[PDB]
Formats: structure tokens, sequence, C-alpha cells
């Protein structure tokens, strides 16, 4: 994880129930940014033709 | 729903008009089909006074043409075969 600054605050309703504001600081910081592998595979599968 | 030469023509027709010899390949498909068939570079260079090397520009688009463009679009192919006998033969004269 990382320790971001936090503010216990309601701002115009974009807090309702569990609703989260993020800034565009930590998306320009290139935080949580997320790495993933997709894999594909192929075979031949000779035929009688 | 003809032969590839009218097919090649309405490729000719969705490609651009930008494209060499563009004139002299709808010539030979139109009526000297017979001598690209044959191959006979000489006959068919002296009918439609083709250049040297044009005919390898005109080649070179034909090649580009999709012939048979139906056998793409039924790219499903399951694979048939059967096991019957084995020849692994591991480590040489092995009982397979």
């Amino acid at each position: 994880g990382q320790n971001m600054r936090v503010a216990f605050m309601p701002w115009n309703g974009y807090n309702f129930e569990d609703s989260i504001l993020v800034s565009e600081r930590v998306v320009q910081e290139d935080r949580f940014t997320t790495i993933h592998i997709q894999e594909l595979a192929c075979v031949s599968r000779d035929t009688k033709l | 729903a003809k032969d590839l030469r009218d097919c090649l023509l309405i490729q000719l027709s969705q490609f651009a008009k930008e494209t060499p010899w563009l004139e002299e390949a709808r010539l030979i498909i139109s009526d000297h089909l017979d001598l690209l068939a044959n191959h006979d570079f000489r006959t068919l260079m002296r009918v439609t006074r083709l250049k040297e090397e044009v005919l390898k520009e005109a080649v070179n688009l034909i090649q580009s043409l999709d012939p048979r463009p139906g056998q793409s679009i039924q790219t499903s192919e399951p694979e048939y075969v059967i096991p019957d006998v084995l020849v692994r033969k591991v480590s040489g004269r092995w009982t397979v």
C-alpha cells in the first residue's frame, strides 16, 4: 500500500455513503498503478490433410 | 460470383486509383487474361506495349488481390487425425 494524506470531510455529496475522492496528484504521481500479465498459446494440430 | 479477374476488378475499384499500372492491369484483365495465364511475357508486352519491370509491378499488385477471399472467411477448420500406430521410438527401438 501507500500512505495517502486523507481527510474526514463531506464534499458536495461526492462521499455520500462509501464513495471516495482521489487527487489528480496521486494519479499524476503514478501511485497505485497496477501491472498485469496476460497469456496466449497456440498449437498446430496436424491433420490428415 | 465470377472469375477472380472480375473479383480483381472489384478489388481495384475498392483500391485507390493512385495505384501504379492500375489501367494496365485492367487492360490486361479485360481481354489479355490468356496472355497472363500462359506467362507469355513477350506477346503480352508486344500487344499491350508493356514497359520493362512494369509487369513486375502489376504482378506485385495482383499478389495483393485477396484470391479466394471466402477461404479466409472460413477461418474455422477442426483438426482430424486418428492415433493408429505409434512410432515415438524413445531412446531408439521403443515398443510404441
